[PDB]
RNA sequence: GCGCCCGAUGCCGACGCUCAUCAGACCCCAGAAAAGGUGUUGGUUGAUAUAGACAGCAGGACGGUGGCCAUGGAAGUCGGA
């Protein structure tokens, strides 16, 4: 097929700013700066507008499979722009039946403390990603705030903490102790 | 104790799952086809079996 | 429907619209399926409702065949559905016959709440469920009189109240929803020319 | 066969006048091939095929190529295929873009073999036609009428083995 | 209120029946006598069809019920003919008996009917919602969409 | 047959198909099937589309209605003609 041209477009708001140098795409704006170098996307950046309106990807003579990438990259410098302006906030509540999952950040920005699963006597600590705040709530009983700009960073953590705490070799249909991300945020809202 | 708001979440990430019937891989309940390559993505699933 | 229906209630629509020397402009946006008898009772005592699957749709090609001057301020009326009522009485009683029942616009699976209205004391008119359709908005309740009754002063129905099925459940049931649009008079065509009938 | 560049002959026959019947119709026909000789053949293949007729019951009356009607217009043809496929005959209907009819059947014929897989010894053209773009059909073709079109040279590459094997710098990819 | 049945503001929609029954519900007059709180003897002295019992009508007078007429033509229909049990006759009947000059008693006392014209649509509800006997047929008759147009055996 | 072994493409070679955590690569000839794949293309046929068709939004998920009326309980009742 060889379709000969695809684009999207991002209209950038005004409060935040992006500089490229060839496919590395740096935002920066109130929360902070974010970096991202999209190697073997292959796609054309540009950036046009008084107050830099718009952002256009362009993708030449691609094929289906690679016409795909467009709004991939798309929706990453989205969420990109979401950190930046926004940052992102998960929340995770854990469930437990007959022993309180005792969660405590033994650190104060990672290095969570994680003690009393089913029973176990068997202490974790799970080092949260580089870059991204851990914080037990208090206003809801059984809660745990990530909170960071990269999506990609603070999801990543997330699921990683809720995996690491899992049973082996029991029903996980009615065994079910353990944490989960429960409702995905943000930190600040429209 | 396994409040209901507790329950009816962690049995979405450990009861609502499609399985691959030649290759027995969780999947996400919209998943028509495996996403593995073992069973050759066949498009035949079944539920997970719902706890007594 | 298919083209066939289309076909032939485009025709009827004006067919209607020529006839009644009075158009009406209700909205059909959100009705739910009583929310829409409750007024359909008193729509029609001398009078017809029709609102548009395919009548409302025609006029986005009656706009150049030209009937009455000024339909031009009916089909810029098509943001938001619409369909029409037609009478011979005033338009006031019109708009006072829509309001004889106090339409509360019902909504679809995924609704969204547009504005804020202080939560009522005491219910305003429940169908069949729970005191879990009073807890889970925040009013306390107690057993009473043939009126199912709630009790708290305090607003918990706020803009930007996350809206769903699990809410149109009960907005069929008590029947009030954060939503504004529906079955209203206020767009009445005899023979070109538009006022403010509120 | 064994296809050049196909150039589309025209052929004319008939039955040998038998002394029953003064002389019989005479039989016209497009055949797309490399040389006239071919191009007799073929068209006695398709004569046995559709009547009963045999070079050997008859004599080819005309054979020559139709010189192309200006091939300085860019032209888009539609062309009826019908083919055979390891499974059973297959009808089929493709569409090419260029300038000179016989280049429209040879690249038709290049990109069946490539993109199915049948040999040129089980493909017979129906027919091909120049026709307009809104009677133009598949997508690939479709995307090349546009009063204006730009589009890049994306990744452009060529040759530096004659240039030498053993240079001192290295090739720029860009332009 | 479904399982505790509150005191019912009557634009709610739900059953009336079980004139005695005693399968699971508990009891024999009222649906909501062992959900809520009352007696049992307004029941009976309705008691006081035809091998059945009489599928009843429910009212709230903000604590209690009221045994209720048969608010339509509907199931006064069902007051004339086999009035045996289990019967159950597509639908109960074929159609010998008077249907004629008693529905006219209906487009009065219907005060819930909603959407409904001049009684030339009046008529449509009232005389399509009851489901018995075709009127007099073995049909299942669409010549009564809007009952005033396209006839019928009860009007000209 | 022509990257090197190995003489021959060190041609501007032309149009395409394909990603293989066992790729594939030339008669006799030394790797196998029935059955599957929303992997990726080509094609046949049938449906619908600006009068917006398709997903995600304004509907709509019952008002008559216990309407028939099974009472084997069932405005849904399944197992109610
Ligand atoms: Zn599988």
């Amino acid at each position: 097929m060889k379709t000969i041209l695809s684009n999207q477009t991002v209209d950038i708001p005004e409060n935040v700013d992006i500089s490229l140098k060839g496919r590395t795409v740096i935002v920066k704006g109130p929360r902070g700066t974010l970096r991202r170098d999209f190697n073997h996307i292959n796609v054309e950046l540009s950036l046009l507008g008084k107050k830099k309106k718009r952002l256009r990807v362009d993708k030449w003579w691609g094929n289906r499979k690679e016409l795909a990438t467009v709004r991939t990259i798309c929706s990453h410098v989205q969420n990109m722009i979401k950190g930046v302006t926004l940052g992102f906030r998960y929340k995770m509540r854990s469930v437990y039946a007959h022993f309180p999952i005792n969660v405590v950040i033994q650190e104060n920005g990672s290095l969570v403390e994680i003690r009393n699963f089913l029973g176990e006597k068997y202490i974790r600590r799970v080092r949260m990603r580089p870059g991204v705040a851990c914080s037990v709530s208090q206003a809801q009983k059984d809660e745990l705030v990530l909170e960071g700009n990269d999506i990609e960073l603070v999801s990543n953590s997330a699921a990683l903490i809720q995996q690491a705490t899992t049973v082996k070799n029991k029903d996980i249909r009615k065994f079910l102790d353990g944490i989960y991300v429960s409702e995905k945020g943000t930190v600040q809202q429209a | 104790i396994i409040e209901p708001s507790l329950r009816q979440l962690a049995q979405k990430y450990n009861c609502d799952k499609m399985i691959c019937r030649k290759c027995y891989a969780r999947l996400h309940p919209r998943a028509v086809n495996c996403r593995k390559k073992k069973c050759g993505h066949t498009n035949n699933l079944r539920p997970k079996k719902k706890v007594k | 429907d298919r083209a066939t229906w289309k076909s032939n209630y485009f025709l009827k629509i004006i067919q209607l619209l020529d006839d009644y020397p009075k158009c009406f402009i209700v909205g059909a946006d959100n009705v739910g399926s009583k929310q829409m008898q409750q007024i359909r009772m008193s729509l029609r005592g001398k009078a017809v409702v029709l609102m548009g699957k395919n009548t409302m749709m025609r006029k986005a090609i009656r706009g150049h065949l030209e009937n009455n001057p000024a339909l031009e301020k009916l089909l810029p009326h098509i943001r938001g559905n619409v369909g029409f009522v037609f009478t011979k009485e005033d338009l006031t009683e019109i708009r006072d016959m829509l309001l004889a029942n106090k339409v509360p616009a019902a909504a679809r699976a995924g609704a969204i709440a547009p504005c804020e209205v202080t939560v009522p004391a005491q219910n305003t008119g429940l169908g069949p469920e729970k005191t879990s359709f009073f807890q889970a908005l925040g009013i306390t309740t107690k057993i009473s009189r043939g009126t199912i009754e709630i009790l708290s002063d305090v607003q918990l129905i706020k803009t930007g109240d996350k809206v769903g099925a699990s809410e149109a459940t009960l907005l069929n049931m008590l029947n009030i929803s954060p939503f504004s649009f529906g079955l209203i008079i206020q767009q009445v065509f005899d023979n070109g020319s538009i006022y403010n009938p509120e | 066969k064994a296809s050049g560049t196909l150039r589309e002959y025209k052929v004319v026959g008939r039955c040998l006048p038998t002394p029953k019947c003064h002389t019989p119709p005479l039989y016209r026909m497009r055949i797309f091939a490399p040389n006239h000789v071919v191009a007799k053949s073929r068209f006695w293949y398709f004569v046995s095929q559709l009547k009963k007729m045999k070079k050997s019951s008859g004599e080819i009356v005309y054979c020559g190529q139709v010189f192309e009607k200006s091939p300085l217009r860019v032209k888009n043809f539609g062309i009826w295929l019908r083919y055979d496929s390891r499974s059973g005959t297959h009808n089929m209907y493709r569409e090419y873009r260029d300038l000179t009819t016989a280049g429209a059947v040879t690249q038709c014929y290049r990109d069946m073999g490539a993109r199915h897989r049948a040999r040129a010894h089980s493909i017979q053209i129906m027919k091909v036609e120049e026709i307009a773009a809104s009677k133009c059909r598949r997508p690939a073709v479709k995307q090349f009428h546009d009063s204006k079109i730009k589009f890049p040279l994306p990744h452009r590459v060529l040759r530096r083995q004659h240039k030498p094997r053993f240079t001192t710098k290295r090739p720029n990819t860009f332009f | 209120m479904p399982p505790k049945f509150d005191p019912n503001e009557i634009k709610v929609v739900y059953l009336r029946c079980t004139g005695g029954e005693v399968g699971a519900t508990s009891a024999l007059a009222p649906k909501i006598g062992p959900l809520g709180l009352s007696p049992k003897k307004v029941g009976d002295d309705i008691a006081k069809k035809g091998l059945r019992i009489t599928v009843k009508l429910t009212i709230q007078n903000r604590q209690a019920q009221i045994e209720v007429v048969p608010s339509a033509s509907a199931l006064i229909i069902k007051a004339l003919p086999p009035r045996d049990r289990k019967k159950q006759k597509n639908i109960k009947h074929s159609g010998n008996i008077t249907f004629d000059e008693i529905v006219n008693i209906a487009r009065q006392m219907r005060h819930r009917s909603l959407a409904r014209e001049l009684s030339g649509t009046i008529k449509e509800i009232l005389g399509t919602a009851q489901s018995v006997g075709c009127n007099v047929d073995g049909r299942h008759p669409h010549d009564i969409i809007d009952d005033i147009n396209s006839g019928a055996v009860e009007c000209p």
